[PDB]
């Protein structure tokens, strides 16, 4: 989102976000496909210029917005763990819960909290 | 347009009109001021940390207002800007302000014509000094004394004062109406310069404002920072406290709210001098001129060699890009103007100086070496930052010594060593963040076409962070102390010597089951266990005949302890390579200096523990294309951390990956999914042959373009796919512009026709091949053949590999050793 409007410097925040990046653990604790795929990127970008230009965001709602998806995520962690069960593969009922139950519930967390306090 | 010259002096008193950078608020402040008067105490105030040209603005306002005095309704006459700093320690400002005021009443009284009202207004102006001078010693006086009684009640005066008493603040007011009168003005201007100099001296200057210039007849602006003003202010109050009640109400409940009320005390005082409506902000050079785009309603332009137009001048922000991105060997993306904004928010002062002293050290050269250029300007220009950091002064101890000292401490200041050795200014202290900009620099200009001791930043400098980071942890100090000292930093005689030492400290480290393959090196067996199955047998050093004997010389890393422990790493190789190259260019020097690398060396390990002929003439063939290239190499300080980050990454990832498939029998076999002692090796240099040609594509100087792709940045770990495929897609896009591959990658090509590297890169037990891996390593080896002029193995020798002469091209025993720690009791899956 914070980038330019061109075809060329998407692609660098596009590219940069493909690297997983180094990560050591803090001290105090005990111890072609892609050339089609940054036009639907700039696709969005090509929105985002276009749209939130005459928004009016207060820093309320910004902690509001953020307060109900730190919540949601908690309620994820806490009832996604126990359905780990044998067939919870491709879990077509609500019991079985895959790794992707798991991580579905929680883009849709960003979706709402962008709503109930939007 | 604003145009500086970097060759005019540029001084306060130097700025003339089309220099001045502030226009829009010498302007701006100009029309307010009258307002005021064309409509108590009247002050406004313009705001600006040091540098950034108050004093070359307050004067330009002055100027302005005089020029057209007459013209305009309202009058208002200057008195000259007042610096209270070069004023005596002890003249109160009243004094100095009736002092000027004297002058221009006195020159204007010889300017009367008619001796009528020369005679009276002179009387009555001498009438208002008198006065002045009979009251005076109110403003400094230690006691009083009751002879001053008779003096207040002193009433026998011809003019009128509505006050009784002596009061110093109605004689002043009508000495400055009656210096109106004989101006002819509606107003009079008092003008402050700046305290930045010594803050001391404002507290003068802020209670002469309140105390005096009370008059609506006068117009104070002041300059300065509001911060020094504040911590001025702040400190006047605390002197207004009791001091046996600062000890006797001690308590951090009380002392919480004695802070609270002088914080309410410095808060009205500030809002009731300089109101805020009044107030003006002097903006810096990136508010001015902005980003890329517009970005800002000024635009600054600036010269860069005398002899100049005004049509040939530069833009500030690609002034100070230039000289970045030149001087620190970068290229146009975020690193490169991350810098430069980073310049842009120093102040102008030390911005210009920056600039003048690189501009002018360019133009002698002329009548190169832009980084020893833009060194000495930055090196000159952050002192005080490199000094309170601890950062070294001397400009004979520029040497990469020294630089992994500072760095070490660099980022212990810093706190952060995970980033810290990129050298980028995101620190929380703009001091450290100024220091990071001459390390930059350092990094450009010692490094600067050397092949041999960039590795040294790269192995001592950010290497040692890493490992101090994990393996090791006032006495948290004292352990800085005992590391720092220990492992040789600012003591490095050898690259080799630190890889040497390092393989001594990063062994000290608590492994899941107690495998000996640590990070980036294997720990092989210097003992012999029975029931050792396949054929798998003890690690010989025998049995390596020829080139490949001298490749795990210098790997192999004896430590001395109660009991002795091997290893062979990938860093001793960095150690060798750096090394070798720090040699001559005959060939009798690189035989002298083979020795120094594959003898003996070992380390001891740290207090805190609980415990050829033919290869000859390659090599220099290898040294005989080395000066052709390495004086074309533009290292960037980043670069060098960029390249060790994904080393760093990838070794961890070696290191957890190969671990596991250290099975019993058969681990060369077919399948990747199974390792052997000389498999970990294999990628190891791979590793650092994919760290160096990944980012160079991206962040080097000499290669504009990138050219890996837009792909994605997956490590070879387990396979030489990922290594593979880089390349390939590498001489397509050379194609287009037909480019060459020696200045694409200086550090890659070059690092690929090392002799001490070649046996490390295809082990004969440490190879994974297979009928659909092949097909990648028929790539791995028609990429390489072309770049360097023949292949490093014939058909023969390389199809041995695949599926009976022991020949040196290879590894021949590492593949077979047994690693410490590796219980040989679970056979390979399939
Ligand atoms: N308008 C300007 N045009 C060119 N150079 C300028 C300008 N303003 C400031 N500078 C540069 O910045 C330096 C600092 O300016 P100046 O001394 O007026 O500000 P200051 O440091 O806030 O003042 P003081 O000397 O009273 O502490 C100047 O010597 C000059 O090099």
């Amino acid at each position: 989102s914070a980038c330019r409007c061109e075809r060329s410097a998407i692609t660098n925040a596009f590219n940069k976000v493909i690297a997983q990046t180094t990560c050591i653990v803090p001290p105090w604790s005990e111890a072609t496909e892609f050339s089609d795929a940054i036009t639907k990127v700039e696709q969005w970008l090509k929105n985002v210029n276009e749209i939130e230009i005459g928004i009016r965001p207060s820093a309320l709602l910004i902690g509001k917005v953020w307060s109900r998806f730190y919540f949601n995520l908690n309620n994820v962690a806490d009832q996604h763990k126990t359905r780990l069960y044998r067939n919870a593969e491709h879990g077509r009922m609500a019991s079985q819960s895959n790794a992707a139950k798991i991580m579905r519930f929680n883009v849709l967390a960003f979706l709402h909290a962008v709503l109930v306090e939007e | 347009k604003i145009i500086i010259n970097l060759f005019a002096p540029n001084l306060p008193g130097s700025t003339k009109e089309d220099d001045l950078i502030q226009k829009s608020l010498r302007d701006q402040l100009v029309e307010s001021i009258r307002n005021s008067i064309a409509y108590g105490r009247n002050v406004f105030f313009v705001d600006g940390t040091r540098g950034a040209g108050k004093t070359t603005f307050i004067n330009s306002v002055v100027k302005s207002l005089n020029s057209d005095q007459d013209d305009v309704k309202v009058n208002i006459k200057c008195l000259p800007t007042i610096d209270p700093t070069k004023l005596p320690r002890h003249e109160p400002i009243l004094v100095t302000v009736t002092a000027r005021l004297n002058k221009m009443v006195s020159d204007k009284l010889k300017g009367y014509w008619a001796s009528n009202d020369y005679r009276k207004q002179k009387e009555q102006w001498q009438n208002h000094l008198a006065q002045l001078q009979r009251g005076l010693h109110l403003l400094t006086d230690k006691e009083y004394k009751p002879e001053y009684f008779s003096d207040a009640l002193k009433l026998d005066a011809q003019l009128d004062y509505s006050i009784g008493g002596q009061d110093l603040s109605e004689i002043f007011e009508e000495l400055v109406k009656r210096a109106c009168e004989i101006l002819d003005c509606k107003a009079i201007l008092i003008t402050f310069d700046d305290i930045d100099t010594q803050f001391d001296a404002g507290w003068d200057v802020l209670e002469s404002i309140r105390k005096f210039f009370n008059s609506r007849k006068l117009v104070v602006v002041a300059t300065g920072d509001l911060r020094l003003y504040s911590q001025l202010i702040r400190g006047k109050q605390y002197e207004n406290y009791s001091k046996t009640l600062l000890e006797q109400e001690k308590e951090s409940v009380r002392l919480a709210e004695r802070g609270y009320m002088v914080e309410h005390l410095e808060q009205q005082y500030l809002l009731k001098l300089f109101p805020v409506q009044k107030r003006i902000q002097l903006k810096t050079m990136l508010q001015l001129v902005g980003e890329k785009g517009k970005a800002g309603k000024e635009e600054i332009k600036v010269k860069t060699e005398p002899g100049m137009q005004d049509i040939d001048a530069i833009d500030v922000r690609q002034a100070i890009g230039d000289a970045v991105r030149e001087g620190l060997n970068l290229r146009e993306g975020s690193d490169a103007d991350m810098y430069v904004n980073e310049l842009l928010k120093q102040p102008v002062r030390l911005l210009m100086q920056v600039l003048q002293d690189f501009y002018t050290k360019k133009y002698h050269a002329t009548s190169l070496s832009v980084p020893n250029l833009l060194r000495n300007a930055l090196y000159g220009s952050m002192l005080s930052s490199i000094y309170r950091a601890g950062l070294n002064y001397e400009q004979h101890r520029f040497g990469m010594d020294s630089l992994c000292k500072d760095i070490f401490t660099y980022v212990k200041q810093d706190r952060d060593f995970n980033t810290g050795f990129y050298l980028r200014p995101q620190s929380e202290s703009e001091a450290l963040r100024n220091c990071s900009i001459y390390l930059a620099s350092q990094v450009s200009e010692n490094c600067q076409g050397s092949l041999s001791k960039f590795l040294q930043m790269l192995l001592v400098g950010c290497g040692s962070v890493s490992i101090f980071n994990q393996f090791v942890t006032e006495k948290f100090e004292q352990l800085i102390s005992e590391y720092v000292a220990y492992m040789s930093v600012g003591r490095i005689e050898s690259a080799s010597h630190w890889a040497n030492r390092c393989c001594a400290v990063v062994a000290n480290s608590p492994n899941d089951e107690k495998i000996g393959v640590f990070l980036g090196m294997v720990q092989l067996n210097r003992k012999s266990r029975q029931h050792m199955p396949g054929g798998y047998k003890k690690f010989n050093i025998d049995t390596e005949n020829g080139l490949a004997k001298a490749a795990m010389a210098s790997s192999l890393s004896t430590v001395a302890s109660n009991n002795l422990m091997d290893f062979c790493s990938v860093f001793n190789l960095i150690g060798a390579i750096a090394d070798i190259s720090a040699c001559r260019c005959e060939r009798s020097a690189i035989t002298n200096a083979f020795n120094k690398v594959i003898a003996q060396t070992t380390c001891i390990v740290p207090p805190w523990s609980e415990a050829f002929s033919d290869a000859i003439t390659k090599v220099e063939q290898w040294l005989k294309n080395v000066n052709e290239i390495e004086i074309g190499i533009r290292p960037s300080a980043l670069l060098i951390g960029k390249v060790w980050s994904r080393f760093y990454f990838n070794l961890n990832n070696v290191a957890d990956q190969h671990k596991t498939r250290l099975y019993r029998n058969a681990e060369h076999g077919r399948m990747a999914s199974q390792s052997n002692a000389a498999k970990i090796m294999r990628f190891n240099v791979l590793a650092f042959l994919h760290a160096v040609l990944v980012e160079e594509s991206l962040y080097h100087s000499v290669s504009d373009r990138e050219y890996i792709g837009e792909g994605l940045r997956l490590n070879p770990v387990t396979s030489v796919d990922e290594f593979e495929k880089k390349i390939k897609i590498i001489g397509e896009k050379l194609k287009a512009d037909n480019k060459t591959w020696k200045n694409t990658h200086p550090l890659f090509f070059l690092l690929i026709s090392c002799p001490i590297l070649h046996p490390f890169i295809f082990p004969v037990g440490g190879i994974n091949c297979s009928v659909k891996a092949l097909n990648k390593e028929t790539s791995f080896n028609k990429l390489i053949d072309e770049i360097v002029g023949d292949k490093l193995l014939s058909d023969e020798e390389w199809d041995y590999l695949t599926k009976q002469q022991i020949f040196q091209n290879t590894i021949t025993s590492l593949n077979s050793s047994t690693i410490v720690g590796a219980s040989y009791d679970k056979d390979t899956p399939a």
